[PDB]
């Protein structure tokens, strides 16, 4: 049920109609194999970071 | 002794006073949660106080 009057309604509403990604242009794969696979790891006082 | 007034004169005085104040709406869920409809549900699941 309504009574008789004018009443104040939500804000005027838009959906979206499309979708935008934008990324920068990479083409090489991170080395994983250098980092996780080296022959040599050092000591956790001398730790080392790339 | 008593003193009585022989002159007269008219003057004009004008007095200020506020009548109204500016009428204001809000949209809830506009101010809290803005477009997203994760945060609307969320707001549902929470309640009417407004
Ligand atoms: C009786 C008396 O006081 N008369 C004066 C008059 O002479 C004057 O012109 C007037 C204007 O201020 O005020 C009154």
């Amino acid at each position: 049920e309504i009574d008789k009057g004018i009443y104040q309604t939500s804000n005027f509403r838009v959906v979206p109609s499309g979708d935008v990604v934008r990324f920068p242009n990479i083409t090489n794969l991170c080395p994983f194999g250098e980092v996780f696979n080296a022959t040599k790891f050092p000591s956790v006082y001398a730790w080392e970071r790339k | 002794t008593i003193a009585i007034p022989t002159n007269f004169s008219i003057s004009i005085t004008t007095e200020v006073m506020p009548v109204s104040m500016a009428k204001t709406s809000v949209d809830c869920n506009m101010y809290i949660c803005g477009d997203s409809t994760e945060c609307a549900n969320l707001l549902l699941q929470y309640g009417s106080f407004c």
